C-alpha cells in the first residue's frame, strides 16, 4: 500500500528546510 | 467588514515594519531550561523569564554561521516580520535582543507541540479536523499576502499547536515582503510548488500549493509527492499526477485539485475571486469563518498538558552550553536586529 511504502521509506521524520 | 479589516491591519503593520523594535530584554533576564528544537543557526529553548516566571520559547542563532551560510537577509527578515505582525494564529514574538555572538528572536511558548507529532502519532486527520487547521491557515495566508507577505515554508513540523488545540504558525525563517516575483529556492522539497522547482519566478501562490499539499498530508497521513531523496521528489511535483485515498471525499479531492494545480491561471487563491474561491468552495461549506477567526469552534483536539513548562509535547535533543564571546562578531550584519 501507499501508506506501507511512506512509512517504510526515509522521510517519515521531521523534514529539514532547504535553500539557496 | 474583512476588507475594513484589512486595511487597518495593514496600517499596525507598517508602522511596526517601518520602525521595527530593538533590545527588549537581555539573555540573563531567563533561566534556559531544555530544547525544544534546532536547526541551522542554533537552537529554540523552553526559557523562564525569572521577574514574571512566564515560559518562554527562545530562537538563538548564531551570527558567525548566518553570515557564512550568507541568510543575513532571511534572518533579518524573519525578526522584522515577525515583530510587526497581529494575528490570532501567528506566534508572538514577545522580546528580541543580540549579544557578542548570537540573536536571540523570545516567543510565546506553545506547549502542545508540532501538529507533525499528533499527525504522525494518530496516523491521520479526519476531514472535519483536517479542515478545522486548514481554514486557520486560510484565514492566516489572507492576512499575510494583504501584507505583501510570503510565507514559503508551510508544513507540520512548523505548525505548533496551543492549548485551546489551535494552530499557531511558528518559523518565519523563509518569510517575505514583496510586490510581484522572487526567485530563491527554499522550503521543504515535499512542499515546493513546481514553479518554485522550475526556477521560474514565482509569487505568493506557491503558498496557495502549499495549503494543498498540507490539507493532502493532514487527511492522507502521507504526502501527495513523497520518495527517499529530494530529486526524486520534484520529478513527481512537476509531474504534477497526484493520486488520492480511497477515503478522501469528492469535495476534498476537487478542492485539492483546484490547489495542486500546476497552472497558475487555475490555482485557487490566485484567481479573480482570490480567497474566496477557496472559501467559498464545497469542502469548507461548514466552516463558520467568523467564529473560527474568534477562536469560538470547539478544537477537535486538545494537548494534554501537565502544567506549566510542560514538554511532553515535544521530542528530546541533545543539549549544549551556549557561548557567548567577549568579543562582539559581526556586529555592522545585525545592526538592524
Ligand atoms: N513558540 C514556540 N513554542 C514552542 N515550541 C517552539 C516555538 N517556536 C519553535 N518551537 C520549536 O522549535 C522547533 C524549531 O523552531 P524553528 O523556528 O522552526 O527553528 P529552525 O532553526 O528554523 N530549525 P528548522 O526546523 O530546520 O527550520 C519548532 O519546530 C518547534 O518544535
Ligand atoms: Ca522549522
Ligand atoms: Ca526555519
Amino acid at each position: 500500500t501507499t501508506y506501507a511504502d511512506f512509512i517504510a521509506s526515509g522521510r517519515t521524520g521531521r523534514r529539514a528546510s532547504i535553500h539557496d | 467588514s474583512v476588507k475594513e479589516f484589512l486595511a487597518k491591519a495593514k496600517e499596525d503593520f507598517l508602522k511596526k515594519w517601518e520602525t521595527p523594535s530593538q533590545n527588549t530584554a537581555q539573555l540573563d533576564q531567563f533561566d534556559r531550561i531544555k530544547t525544544l528544537g534546532t536547526g541551522s543557526f542554533g537552537r529554540v529553548m523552553l526559557v523562564k523569564h525569572k521577574e514574571s516566571g512566564n515560559h518562554y520559547a527562545m530562537k538563538i542563532l548564531d551570527k558567525q554561521k548566518v553570515v557564512k551560510l550568507k541568510q543575513i537577509e532571511h534572518t533579518l527578515n524573519e525578526k522584522r516580520i515577525l515583530q510587526a505582525v497581529n494575528f490570532p494564529f501567528l506566534v508572538k514574538l514577545e522580546f528580541s535582543f543580540k549579544d557578542n555572538s548570537n540573536l536571540y528572536m523570545v516567543m510565546e511558548y506553545v506547549a502542545g507541540g508540532e501538529m507533525f507529532s499528533h499527525l504522525r502519532r494518530i496516523g491521520r486527520f479526519s476531514e472535519p479536523h483536517a479542515r478545522f487547521y486548514a481554514a486557520q491557515i486560510v484565514l492566516t495566508f489572507e492576512y499575510l499576502h494583504s501584507l505583501d507577505l510570503i510565507y514559503r515554508d508551510l508544513k507540520p513540523e512548523n505548525l505548533l499547536i496551543d492549548q485551546q488545540g489551535y494552530i499557531q504558525v511558528t518559523d518565519f525563517g523563509f518569510a517575505k515582503r514583496v510586490k510581484g516575483r522572487t526567485w530563491t529556492l527554499c522550503g521543504t522539497p515535499e512542499y515546493l510548488a513546481p514553479e518554485i522547482i522550475l526556477s521560474k519566478g514565482y509569487n505568493k501562490a506557491v503558498d496557495w500549493w502549499a495549503l494543498g499539499v498540507l490539507i493532502y498530508e493532514m487527511a492522507a497521513g502521507y504526502p501527495p509527492f513523497f520518495a527517499d531523496q529530494p530529486i526524486q521528489i520534484y520529478e513527481k511535483i512537476v509531474s504534477g499526477k497526484v493520486r488520492f485515498p480511497s477515503h478522501f471525499s469528492s469535495d476534498l479531492k476537487d478542492l485539492l485539485r483546484n490547489l495542486l494545480q500546476v497552472d497558475l491561471t487555475k490555482r485557487f487563491g490566485n484567481l479573480k475571486n482570490g480567497v474566496n474561491d477557496i472559501k467559498n468552495h464545497k469542502w469548507f461549506a461548514t466552516t463558520d469563518w467568523i467564529a473560527i477567526y474568534q477562536r469560538k469552534v470547539e478544537a477537535p483536539f486538545i494537548p494534554k498538558f501537565k502544567g506549566p513548562g510542560d514538554t511532553s509535547n515535544f521530542d528530546d535533543y541533545e543539549e549544549e552550553e551556549i557561548r557567548v564571546s567577549i568579543n562582539e562578531k559581526c556586529g555592522k550584519e545585525f545592526t538592524e536586529f
